[PDB]
């Protein structure tokens, strides 16, 4: 019932300076009777449990370093991390516990902002064994890229498909702060050997213009 | 010091 | 000072029920409560319900609709979360943890619970062949997860394994690739070791430029 918003949805930060995130709740979180605001603060690291930083509004979990800090009024919160650092990567959650049923926020994911990287781009064929199986996949890759927004266009025969494909996209790599991304095509096998030129198209804001990697099928 | 778990839920 | 480890990751068919448990060991509290929070694949944290059983008291959410029942063993300090009537939307990473005065202070490791009709299956082995860069796709598999490797795990450099994608099939797929200097294929041998536990699958498959 309550609702807790959260502001941004991503927040690039560059190593050593602040990230301030904000958290909003539809109702006052203040218990006037004992006094508290019960606001808390959850940290979960790629491929981690979530981990306890700020309960009670402003107070530090154990443990947790003097450089994050909750504030805030009874409705609208801010956590404060100074001196980030590539450990502090990952989705930071609030959650109210005034009332039941206990409600989170939907996530403000943090990342370290390197400079713009445009990606390599790489296309695959499918393999002579995938084609005897009657389905068929076409892999676009997209490596080593920042920041993590970039779109995929597959066109067949110079014609924009869409319908069929995946993509998925890596966390971002602490040894360049990097990104990649995989799009999959597929299609039935008579529908692959009934055109030729396979294409994928790549947009991101380091390339001045989109990039097209392709192969003609059979060469 | 008293312990709060949840609402409505604070004990001594 | 306190710790939970949870049980098994777990796969059901639609309809069936599982019961989670939570084992806590470490310092002991006079007054605790344990909730469950579930994280569907890619998405938010969702409170679930919880427990506080030196009170006797328990805390539910109605869009649950009654089918998860929390309950627990005061000897073992084990803690049980059981969902019924499950359904493919049920499927997520479940977390338990702990309220001791502060916030949540203490989390379990999760446990991934699967809902599908699907039935076990292990993953075909697709060369992606061609700084170039080659990989291979690992597709048509069920359950998660499956663990790749890139020649016996000597080759590391350069590597991204992606995670799964859940087919409109039923079935899950990814891709690994690797990158490497243009001048060493043909020099060099590339081969993904592909692992897929609940099928009882070793598949090797060497990429080779065409």
């Amino acid at each position: 019932d309550i609702v807790m918003t959260q502001s941004p949805l991503s927040l690039p930060v560059t190593p050593g300076e602040t990230a301030s995130i904000s958290c909003r709740s539809s109702q006052s979180l203040l218990d006037s009777e004992d006094g508290n605001t019960y606001l808390e603060w959850y940290l979960q690291k790629p491929g981690q449990s979530p981990q306890a930083l700020i309960y009670e509004a402003s107070n530090r979990a154990s443990g947790v370093p003097d450089r994050f800090s909750g504030s805030g009024s009874d409705t609208d919160f801010t956590l404060k991390i100074s001196r980030v650092e590539a450990e502090d990567v990952g989705i930071y959650y609030c959650m109210q516990t005034i009332e039941y049923p206990f409600t989170f926020g939907p996530g403000t994911k943090v990342d370290i902002k390197r400079a713009v990287a445009a990606p390599s781009v790489f296309i695959f064929p499918p393999s002579e064994d995938q084609v005897k199986s009657g389905t068929v996949s076409v892999v676009c890759l997209l490596n080593n890229f920042y920041p993590r927004e970039a779109s995929v266009k597959w066109k067949v025969d110079g014609v924009l498909k869409t319908g069929n494909s995946q993509e998925s996209v890596t966390e971002q790599d602490s040894k360049d702060n990097t990104y990649s991304l995989s799009s999959t095509l597929t299609l039935s096998n008579t529908d692959y050997q009934s055109h030729n030129v396979y294409a994928c198209e790549v947009t991101h804001q380091g390339l001045s213009s989109p990039v097209t990697k392709s192969f003609n099928r059979g060469e | 010091k008293s312990i709060r778990i949840g609402p409505g839920q604070a004990f001594y | 000072q306190v710790q939970l480890v949870q049980s098994g990751a777990e796969v059901k068919k639609p309809g069936a029920s599982v019961k989670l448990s939570c084992k806590a060991s470490g310092n002991t509290f006079s007054i605790y409560g344990i909730s469950w929070v579930r994280q569907a694949p890619g998405q938010g944290l969702e409170w679930m319900g919880g427990i506080i059983p030196p009170a006797g008291l328990t805390n539910y959410v109605q869009r649950f609709q009654g089918r998860v029942t929390i309950t627990a063993d005061t000897s073992t300090t084990t803690v049980y979360m059981e969902l019924s009537s499950l359904t493919s939307e049920d499927t997520a990473v479940y977390y338990c943890a702990i309220r001791i005065g502060r916030g949540f202070d203490y989390w379990g490791q999760g446990v991934l619970v699967t809902v599908s009709s699907a039935s076990t299956k292990g993953p075909s082995v697709f060369p992606l062949a061609p700084t170039a860069a080659l990989g291979c796709l690992v597709k048509d598999y069920f359950p998660e997860p499956v663990t790749v490797s890139w020649n016996s795990g000597s080759l590391t450099s350069g590597v991204h394994t992606f995670p799964a994608v859940l087919q409109s099939s039923g079935l899950y797929s990814l891709s690994s690739v690797v990158t490497v200097p243009s001048s060493s294929l043909g020099t060099q041998t590339y081969v993904c070791n592909v692992n897929h536990k609940p099928s009882n699958t070793k598949v090797d498959k060497r990429v080779e430029i065409k």
